[PDB]
């Protein structure tokens, strides 16, 4: 698969390789944040829907509504909560 | 006076507050160029008007499907470099469906950064804003046992308060 | 739609600062620069802001220029007697590929 | 009204990064980098030729 | 200096036709686009339209479109509107403006663009009347 | 079973950047930059040899 040398010209100016460098590094540091931004995000949204779960035992319809975004009236039955109108 | 550099395709065009940008993915390059277009039916143009809508007709025929039409008229710019573009918008169908460069790509560096940061970070602060109202209904609840703690908690400094 | 929205007068106290809004839409101001002009009554208007903010040769320094997404402001301080004119902003709609001008803002200092 | 709302939002208003037109930046004009050279190649042969056609 | 200068106060009789001359000094003529705006005696300003001196192409608003004859002079650096079909709602402060955008850059003509009307005439009244 | 399952998970998916090969642009070849001149130096040393 090795190839021959082609014989061009070195261009001379070489900003080029510089401003290749740039969006390397920029690229890889944006995209190594937003991974660790991404993962912490997921940990603690684990961390709210254990608190959610707990916080049903007392008021189903409050936190099923916050989590749905819409009224909903849910009632307890013991592990499992049942939705009603 | 000019000659056919590169014909570019599926460029997109942004305007900015004072200047189109016609970033090219292609070329890897956005050429930056002022609001008010070189007046097309000039006496400078008459030797690549004819090949320039010659070229976009045969892109348009070519590269996109029938999913994809017209838009505008072919449009000349004078970009701040001195080169000379030809744009034709293309528009998807409803119901019926200097000598060195490095600048222009200087520029697509740029756009392309600071376009997907304004996005990303949008994207957090969307999250986080459902994220917060979530948080509060808690703390409604969580205001029915133990006023105090919660409202100590919010405000960062010791409240007393029974509910 | 493509039109340009700004308070029909505005008030105030000599050595003291006014402020006059100037709302767009998502073209126009959102995407263009806003042209403040001013036009003492009985007298031709004159220019005032020929950029977002920046000032024409000759205009008092006393008036300063802002712009934030969809709207516009123009901050006059000091507040003499020869700042009592209408204050109109203007911007490029590409909508409707045509210059807009709002309505007037009387100052009654 | 006489009641207040306990505001609980942690604000995180992020203003979005401004465009950036970059100018295209000319230290030297053609007409220096022209008279930057001792010898004009277009001068010289300009007088050869006047001495040719005298 | 940089200036323009209108016609003098004229009076017109409804289905009439009135002609205003707009004169340039201090910079070509034939260098920057011209604005025609008019504003009614006690209301604020609107905008008519826009004039090429250099190459002669203009455009007005839908309202103003066809009633209009655009005629220019670059030997004496004067540009002329004139209206026909005067109604009754046409009595009212006419002015001509220099445009900052140029007709013209350093090798192509250039289309119109609104870069703000810097200098401004002195105005011409316009009454229609019985 | 047969029971609904609460979806809390708010989803923050940040698609990253994708990479970026910039180009070599070539504006004006080696010959053009040769041929904008009207006196070259080597075919006038020609002509006088
Ligand atoms: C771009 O340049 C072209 C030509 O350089 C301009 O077109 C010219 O526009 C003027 C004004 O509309 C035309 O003059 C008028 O033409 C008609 C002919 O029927 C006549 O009714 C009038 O007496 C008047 O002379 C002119 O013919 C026309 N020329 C060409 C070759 O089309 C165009 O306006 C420029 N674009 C601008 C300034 O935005
Ligand atoms: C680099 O080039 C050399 C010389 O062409 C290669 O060596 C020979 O390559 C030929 C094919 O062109 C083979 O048939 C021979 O067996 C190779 N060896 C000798 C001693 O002649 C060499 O293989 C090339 N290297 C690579 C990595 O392709
Ligand atoms: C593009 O060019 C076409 C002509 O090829 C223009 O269509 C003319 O539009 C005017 C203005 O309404 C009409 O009076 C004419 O009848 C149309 N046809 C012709 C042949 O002149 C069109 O306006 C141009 N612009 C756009 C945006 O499509
Ligand atoms: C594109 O196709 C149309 C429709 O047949 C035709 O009129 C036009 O000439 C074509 N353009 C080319 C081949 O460049
Ligand atoms: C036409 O091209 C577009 C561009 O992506 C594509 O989405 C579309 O599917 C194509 N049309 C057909 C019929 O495949
Ligand atoms: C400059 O002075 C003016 C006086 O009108 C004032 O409005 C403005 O805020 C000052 N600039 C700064 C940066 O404080």
């Amino acid at each position: 698969n090795a190839t021959h040398l082609s014989n061009m010209e070195s261009v001379h100016n070489l900003v080029y390789a510089q401003l290749q460098f740039t969006y390397d590094t920029l690229r890889g540091y944006i995209n190594r944040a937003l991974a660790q931004i991404a993962e912490a995000w997921c940990v603690d949204q684990r961390r709210t829907l254990e608190v959610f779960k707990e916080l049903s035992k007392i008021n189903p319809s409050a936190i099923l509504s916050a989590i749905y975004n819409k009224p909903i009236a849910a009632r307890f039955m013991g592990d499992v909560l049942g939705l009603a109108s | 006076q000019l000659t056919f550099w590169e014909a570019s395709e599926r460029t997109i065009r942004s305007e900015a507050e004072d200047s189109y940008h016609f970033s090219s993915a292609k070329m890897t390059a956005t050429f930056l160029s002022k609001k008010q277009e070189v007046n097309m039916s000039d006496s400078a143009l008459d030797c690549v008007r004819d090949e320039a809508i010659n070229k976009l007709q045969q892109i348009f025929n070519t590269s996109y499907n029938q999913t994809y039409e017209k838009y505008g008229n072919v449009s000349v710019f004078e970009t701040t470099g001195g080169l000379v573009v030809f744009w034709q918008g293309i528009k998807q169908k409803s119901l019926v469906e200097v000598h060195n460069l490095v600048y222009a790509q200087l520029q697509f560096t740029y756009d392309t950064l600071r376009g997907y940061i304004n996005r990303a970070l949008a994207q957090i602060a969307e999250a986080w804003c459902v994220d917060q109202r979530r948080t509060l209904e808690v703390f409604k609840e969580l205001s029915k046992i133990n006023p105090s703690a919660i409202l100590s908690a919010i405000y960062n400094k010791p409240i007393a308060a029974r509910f | 739609q493509s039109v340009l929205s700004q308070p029909p007068s505005a008030s105030g106290t000599p050595g003291q600062r006014v402020t006059i809004s100037c709302s767009g839409s998502s073209s126009n101001i959102g995407k263009n620069y806003v042209y403040w002009y001013q036009q003492v009554p009985g007298t031709a208007p004159k220019l005032l802001m020929f950029k977002n903010n920046q000032r024409p040769s000759g205009v008092p320094d006393r008036f300063s220029g802002s712009k934030s997404g969809t709207s516009a402001s123009l901050a006059i301080s000091g507040l003499r007697s020869e700042d009592e004119a209408d204050y109109y902003c203007s911007a490029w709609d590409g909508s409707l590929s045509r210059p807009l001008f709002g309505g007037g803002t009387k100052v009654t200092v | 009204s006489s009641i207040s709302t306990v505001d609980s939002m942690i604000a995180l208003d992020i203003d979005p990064l401004e465009n950036t037109d970059f100018r295209v930046l000319e230290l030297y004009s053609q007409k220096e980098l022209r008279s930057s050279n001792v010898f004009d190649l277009e001068e010289i042969m300009r007088e050869f030729n006047s001495y040719k056609q005298r | 200096q940089v200036q323009l200068v209108q016609s003098g106060a004229e009076v017109k009789n409804p289905g009439a036709s009135v002609k205003v001359s707009c004169k340039a000094s201090g910079y070509t003529f034939t260098d920057y686009y011209i604005h025609w705006v008019r504003q009614a005696p006690g209301q604020g300003l609107e905008w008519m339209g826009w004039f090429n001196p250099n190459s002669g192409g203009t455009n007005f608003v839908q309202n103003f479109q066809g009633r209009v004859t655009m005629t220019r002079d670059t030997s004496i650096s004067t540009a002329y509107m004139e209206l026909s079909r005067l109604r009754s709602d046409d009595t009212a402060m006419y002015y001509c403006a220099k445009d900052s955008a140029k007709t013209a850059s350093a090798y192509y003509g250039l289309n119109f663009f609104y870069y703000g009307m810097d200098v401004w005439g002195q105005g011409t009244t316009v009454t229609v009347s019985s």
